[PDB]
């Protein structure tokens, strides 16, 4: 898995693959690593995927709980608190590696939070197991007060350098841009790779199947 | 309260949750041959309600059984829920589902409970049941607020019991009941009770239980479906009036 | 391995309106066979299946303890369940056992009883969803049928060929795993018609 | 009979409840408080009987945060506990959420605790009110009170004590005019209500007053050398 | 009634039971405080029913702490309860803070804990009022009083039981903020034995204690060659 | 007095008397037109003083559900929160938004929490519950007792019948989202005494977009008799 984001001088972009495997085989293609946690609030996740959708789901009811009662708009060190508050709860037990990043009425925050509760808030995190290939690009190609379009690119550009250098991640790149004024998901962004065209047909005709038994039951 | 007697051997409280009742709606039940129905009146008669629901007072406990309730309906939106997880627990259990009689037990042994510890109130709910079962067939019950069942073959539970009661002792034809006749029958002993007359078929509610190619079957009539039931009434009573 | 004490093969594939489940129907401790006409799909609604494979009694208990919230929920709902709510519900189930696991790897399939699209999902044994939208698999012998379902799935498909593809994928498939197979049962589900059928396979 | 313990009354009242209020007056004493466009400010009186005590001692206001404050009317000792219980709410909302607690948040915690007094038999209500100042990110000042029952409202100004209606006509009558509001203008009307109200032409020692700005929104109660600078201008005009 | 149970109000917001139990501290012996310049001063009106109790039965000065000292008027029971309450909390501040708790919050503290009770229908308030008192170089001389009701408010001089009015109308004269321990002994001595009356009740003793810098933020019982030497002038001063 | 105790007539008499705690709230009206739902109620204040901008009579559950209610605000506000609970409850089982009618089951059902034990009394408030749902607007009524009922159109507190009489009288289907405010709004005029402001009310609907309070602009604008 893949994930990543950057703070540009207007908000948020964040990044992530869509492959799962359950060992050295692909069982899924298209997933959706990146998660709602409210409005203006979204969550990448890595490691255990029942543990980050879990996670995920009960912070966002929490947040949609808090902001409810407030009636304002949510804050990200109020997510990071709960997540990490949680974490260090089960000690590590929760396999939830997160990218949390969202804009409020402070500005743009981005945070990278581990399993066991640590935390950190930075311009720029990567997470997973292409973290060190996307690393590799931002800190060759990241500079402060950047544009929409260009940490679009440079997101791209990580998560691709995860796909062709790792084995556990590939298949699609997906980004979320979060500011003041504006929420962009994009589902997918770029498409690297495609399966080939076959060129042979294996379609079975009806009758090359044997069978034993039969049975019909209507319906309406 | 509850748990103190009188000189006379008496349980005023549990005599006063079975007073509670008379004030609620009216029900009936009449066990036949080919089935076993239910025949409720809806005193939620308003110009403004909407009547979203499936049924209002008929409450489905399993795919062999239902139950029709007359009383507090808080008592029996608890009852409703209680009965329901009875039979799913039996069905884990066993993976057989539950015989209408168990049921029956499992719920008035927790009506019996409210009437002897402490500080709760007995549930002022009676209740009628009609089910299926591989053991005795289609058969007919009726709780108590105190914790009594008893299987019957027509009764009436709420305000005007005693009446309808008195109709069934005089027009039931044991043996020879079948769910056209009993349906004919609860059309009459349904508008020889309701204070207001006519009988509208939005102020009833009907359900019968029969068996189709060994399945269980619990459907609910609709207007259109009742009407015809009703508009063979006032002709049965007009033909016993032209002989003058 | 745990799973592969007692075996399975469930796999799941969806047509044009239409869609098909199936399985294996052997019974048999790690290396020898009791019994041949085991029950590993199991209907959860008209127009709606599931099927489990994995360690047997984790496969009848995840089944009769989701009947017991199926009835409760359809009996308090006024309504028959989705698909989608169905995954969820299981995952729910698994995920109580976070630390307790059930050892199974549920496969879904079924139409949402009003619009009637098919719907397909596949879980972990803690509960994560899958839903693709080509075809799912969950067993033993997952890469064997994984790499039939590539090459025989097309996007549209009627249940004449649907029937074919889901029939030719799982015997070849059972046909190289030692643990799955003594006979192929398919689900055929549609608007109209529910078919089923079982298959001529090889017993050894 | 259907005034001893907190059950129904036959025409849908709880007495119990109402008696609460009315302890709220036995301290003998009356606050207000006045919100303004950039100021909020809250006013007691400072009743000492003896020379014995320590007037350092003898306060109605209170530091919940560094950025709210409060004046408590009532029972003096039921004030004690509803504001540790505040500072213990005001301190786990920032422990738990990474954020000070607002006071349109604090108040309805605090009516919330109260209302579950009155909901169930276990404990009494609390013979206090209690009023509550604070700046906010984009709402600006505001002035809170809340009730025995677990009433809450917002306020432009408000006075809780014996002398309350006839010093809330005062302030409604001082509010329709609407002058440019002012830290200045805010203390003089809050003095000149409790002047009328009481008629004592107050000394620096008989009042304390707590105030809280948008350039300072750290809560601060005055000094006596700095209540007699806003004394002494009333004098004039 | 409405003056059955602490959790009842009254139709004009009255707890009849907590002023109740102030009733049973105005029926109790005389104990006066006074804050020095440099420490505080407890005296008590100690009065010897029988002369069966030997000489130190019935002690109504108790050391709280090692910079802190207590005295009680009212039901006795429920001062040694309140004493063994305010000594706990003074041990879990050290044990969890590691240092001397002050009185300002040692005050707050046991307040609460009077408070609690009345509120509710299974317990009555506590039938005493008491004083602390303490000395510290930083935090200096410190007197307290603690209400049945859970009020605590700081003094300069204070009296619990009977003779409050007669004691504090003595105590007002007196310049205590000028003043040292040693000299307020006498006037502390010179005020139990002026409103003491020896017809409503009969012979009694003298009970003093201390804190200051004369025993360095050490709540001392006072010696005896100093206790004699202010009964002295209080028996010399009688001649008014 | 007691709450666990019969009357030989059979009555429970402290629900009898939390429902007339109910009986003299503030008005508060309901409509269900064909493409949504009308919640409308009176927020009057005692002073020139009291900020209507910090409290609200009219609140959301979800996207889709919303609330009104007549009584006591204490009681409105446990409610509330039990409610935006059980939603999320729901939701985090099913990750489907709760329906209209399984809330004030699972509402009634903790309304009747507090009718069984000794030591705690009912709630004072009724609440009127809006939705929309499968492409069909809902409007119940909560009591006190544990018991609801599914409404066309009603009105709890003051003046509840001639307010009802009013929309037997002044109601009927094949109406909209509009056509409805105008009647309620109508529906409370019976009971205003003074002059209706912006801010002397407060209008929530709910529709396929999901509930919504409105603001003191379109309450001027309704206010009118505009549309």
């Amino acid at each position: 898995t893949t994930i990543a984001g950057v703070v540009y001088k207007d908000g948020i972009v964040l990044g992530a693959d869509t492959r799962a495997t359950e060992g050295m085989v692909v069982a899924d293609k298209n997933c959706s690593k990146i998660h709602f946690i409210s409005p203006n609030i979204y969550c990448c996740g890595a490691g255990t995927a029942a543990d980050t959708d879990m996670t995920t789901q009960l912070i966002s009811s929490n947040l949609e709980l808090h902001s409810l009662s407030t009636g304002r708009l949510p804050r990200v060190v109020t997510a990071n608190r709960m997540l990490k508050q949680m974490l260090f709860r089960y000690q590590g037990y929760i396999g939830a590696a997160l990218v949390l990043g969202g804009v409020d009425v402070t500005g743009p925050h981005l945070y990278s939070i581990y399993p066991h509760g640590s935390t950190d808030k930075l311009p720029y995190v990567t997470m997973g197991s292409g973290s060190l290939a996307a690393m590799a690009v931002f800190e060759d190609k990241f500079r402060p007060d950047m544009e929409e379009e260009e940490a679009k690119n440079l997101v791209s550009e990580a998560i691709a350098a995860g796909i062709f250098n790792d084995l556990g991640s590939g298949s699609n790149i997906d980004l979320c841009v979060i500011s003041k004024n504006k929420l962009d998901f994009l589902r997918p962004y770029t498409v690297p790779n495609k399966k080939g065209t076959r060129l042979g047909r294996y379609r079975c005709e009806k009758g090359t199947t044997a069978v034993l038994t039969e049975k019909i039951t209507p319906l309406e | 309260r509850t748990t103190i007697f009188s000189p006379e051997g008496r349980l005023y409280q549990v005599e006063y949750a079975m007073e509670a009742i008379g004030h609620a709606g009216t029900c009936l039940g009449i066990l036949a041959n080919d089935g076993v129905l239910l025949a409720a009146e809806r005193r939620n008669i308003h110009k403004l309600l909407d009547e979203v629901f499936f049924s209002e007072k008929i409450y489905k406990l399993n795919e062999d059984m239902a139950c029709s309730v007359a009383g507090i309906t808080s008592d029996a939106n608890v009852l409703t829920n209680e009965l329901r997880l009875i039979a799913q627990r039996y069905l884990l259990q066993y993976q057989e589902p539950i015989p209408c009689e168990q049921l029956v037990t499992a719920l008035c042994d927790i009506k019996q409970a409210y009437t002897q510890f402490g500080g709760k109130r007995p549930f002022g709910v009676s209740l009628l049941y009609i089910g299926w079962d591989k053991h005795y067939g289609f058969q007919l019950y009726q709780s108590d607020p105190s914790g009594n069942y008893g299987g019957w073959k027509a009764t009436c539970i709420g305000n005007n019991s005693a009446a309808a009661v008195s109709m069934l002792k005089q027009d039931y034809k044991e043996g020879e009941m079948t769910l056209k006749s009993a349906l004919a029958l609860a059309i009459k002993v349904l508008n020889k009770t309701m204070d207001v007359s006519k009988l509208s078929a939005e102020k009833v509610e009907i359900a019968t239980l029969t068996r189709e190619n060994g399945k269980t079957v619990i459907r609910v009539l609709k207007q259109k479906e009742v009407e015809q039931l009703i508009k063979k009434h006032e002709e049965e009573e007009a033909k016993a009036e032209r002989e003058k | 391995s745990i799973m592969s004490y007692n075996g399975g093969a469930v796999m799941a594939m969806k047509g044009k309106n239409c869609v098909a489940i199936a399985a294996d129907r052997r019974f048999g401790i790690q290396a020898q066979m009791v019994t041949t006409d085991f029950q590993k799909i199991f209907p959860m609604g008209d127009r709606l299946y599931i099927g489990l494979a994995g360690l047997a009694t984790d496969v009848q208990t995840v089944a009769q303890r989701l009947k017991f919230r199926l009835n409760l929920y359809e009996l308090k709902e006024g309504r028959q369940i989705k698909p989608y709510t169905l995954m969820s519900m299981v995952a729910n189930l698994l995920y109580e056992k976070r630390f307790g696991p059930y050892y199974t790897e549920p496969v879904i399939a079924g139409l949402d009883p009003k619009t009637f699209k098919p719907f397909i999902c596949s879980l972990d044994l803690i509960g994560c969803p899958m839903v693709t939208d080509d075809f799912v698999v969950s067993g033993t012998c997952a890469e064997q049928m994984y790499g039939m379902c590539e090459s025989l799935w097309e996007p549209n498909m009627d249940p004449d060929h649907l029937f074919e593809t889901i029939s030719q994928a799982m015997l070849n498939a059972v046909d190289r795993d030692a643990v799955s197979g003594m006979g192929v049962i398919v689900h055929i589900i549609e608007k109209d018609k529910i078919t089923t059928r079982t298959l001529k396979a090889r017993m050894d | 009979f259907d005034r001893h313990i907190t059950i129904f009354s036959p025409e849908g009242r709880l007495y119990q409840v109402e008696y609460a209020f009315k302890a709220i007056n036995q301290g003998g004493l009356t606050s207000v408080a006045v919100r303004g466009k950039d100021c909020a400010v809250i006013v007691t009186q400072k009743k000492v009987p003896d020379k014995l005590l320590d007037s350092s001692t003898v306060t109605h206001l209170f530091k919940i945060t560094e950025n709210i404050g409060c004046v408590m009317t009532g029972m003096t000792a039921d004030s004690r506990s509803q504001v540790q219980r505040a500072r213990y709410e005001a301190a786990n909302w920032k422990y738990k959420y990474g954020y000070e607690i607002p006071v349109d948040m604090l108040c309805k915690r605090i009516a919330d605790i109260s209302q579950v007094y009155t909901q169930n038999a276990e404990m009494r209500p609390l013979g206090c009110c209690m009023i509550l100042i604070g700046i906010d990110e984009e709402q600006g000042p505001q002035v809170y009170k809340c009730d025995p029952a677990g009433y809450y409202c917002g306020f432009k100004a408000t006075a809780a004590g014996v002398k309350q209606t006839e010093s809330t006509s005062f302030l409604e009558k001082k509010v329709k005019k609407k002058f440019d509001w002012t830290f200045e203008q805010t203390v003089e009307t809050a003095i000149t209500c409790l002047s009328t109200v009481l008629s004592i032409d107050f000394k620096p020692s008989e009042i304390e007053v707590g105030v809280v700005t948008v350039e300072n929104p750290k809560f601060r109660i005055l000094t006596e050398a700095e209540i007699d600078a806003h004394l002494v201008a009333l004098a004039e005009r | 009634g409405y003056d059955l149970s602490a959790s009842t109000f009254s139709p004009d917001g009255r707890v009849f039971q907590v002023e109740y139990a102030m009733k049973a501290v105005e029926n109790s012996s005389t104990a006066i405080g006074i804050r020095c310049k440099d420490g505080v001063v407890f005296g008590v009106e100690k009065l010897v029913l029988s002369k069966l109790y030997e000489e130190g039965s019935n002690k109504r000065l108790f050391n709280v702490d090692r910079h802190v000292g207590m005295a009680v008027a009212g039901l006795l029971a429920d001062a040694r309860s309140l004493a063994d309450i305010a000594r706990e909390e003074a041990s879990n501040f050290r044990s969890n803070f590691g240092y001397n708790i002050p009185l300002k919050h040692l005050a707050d503290r046991v307040a609460m804990y009077v408070h609690a009770y009345t509120l509710y229908s299974a317990v009555r308030p506590f039938g005493c009022s008491f004083m602390l008192g303490s000395y510290s170089v930083n935090d200096g001389a410190q007197l307290y009083m603690i209400d049945p009701s859970g009020v605590s408010y700081g003094y300069w001089g204070c009296a619990i039981g009977k003779a409050r009015q007669a004691a504090k109308t003595e105590i007002e004269k007196l310049q205590m903020k000028e003043m040292t321990c040693r000299d307020i002994v006498k006037e502390v001595a010179k005020i139990i034995y002026i409103v003491h009356d020896e017809v409503k009740d009969k012979a009694f003793e003298l009970e003093l204690s201390w804190v200051g810098e004369l025993t360095n933020g050490r709540h001392e019982i006072v010696p005896k060659d100093i206790r004699e030497e202010a009964e002295k002038y209080a028996k010399e001063s009688l001649k008014e | 007095f007691s709450l666990t105790t019969f009357s030989p007539s059979g009555k429970l008499v402290q629900i009898e008397y939390a429902l007339a705690a109910v009986a003299g709230g503030a008005p508060s009206v309901g409509i269900k037109a064909a493409n949504g739902v009308v919640l409308a109620t009176e927020k009057k204040q005692k002073s020139i003083l009291y900020d209507e901008r910090s409290v609200h009579k009219v609140e959301p559950i979800t996207k889709h559900i919303g609330l009104v209610y007549s009584g006591m605000g204490p009681d409105y506000r446990v409610l509330v929160h039990r409610a935006r609970k059980l939603a999320q409850q729901y939701y985090l089982v099913y990750q489907e938004p709760i329906p209209t009618a399984q809330l004030v089951q699972r509402v009634a059902s903790v309304m009747q929490e507090y009718t069984q034990s000794g030591g705690v009394r009912p709630f004072g408030v009724s609440l009127l519950i809006c939705g929309w749902n499968e492409g069909r607007p809902y409007l119940f009524q909560s009591d006190p007792s544990g018991a609801y009922f599914a409404w066309k159109a009603t009105a709890m507190g003051k003046n509840y019948v001639n307010g009802k009489t009013f929309l037997e009288k002044r109601y009927n289907e094949d109406l909209e989202l509009e056509d409805a405010i105008h009647t309620a709004i109508l529906t409370l005029k019976e009971s205003f005494e003074g002059q209706m402001t912006e801010d002397n009310i407060e209008v929530g609907i709910c529709n396929e977009a999901g509930f919504r309070r409105l603001t003191p602009t379109e309450v001027k604008d309704y206010l009118a008799a505009i549309a």
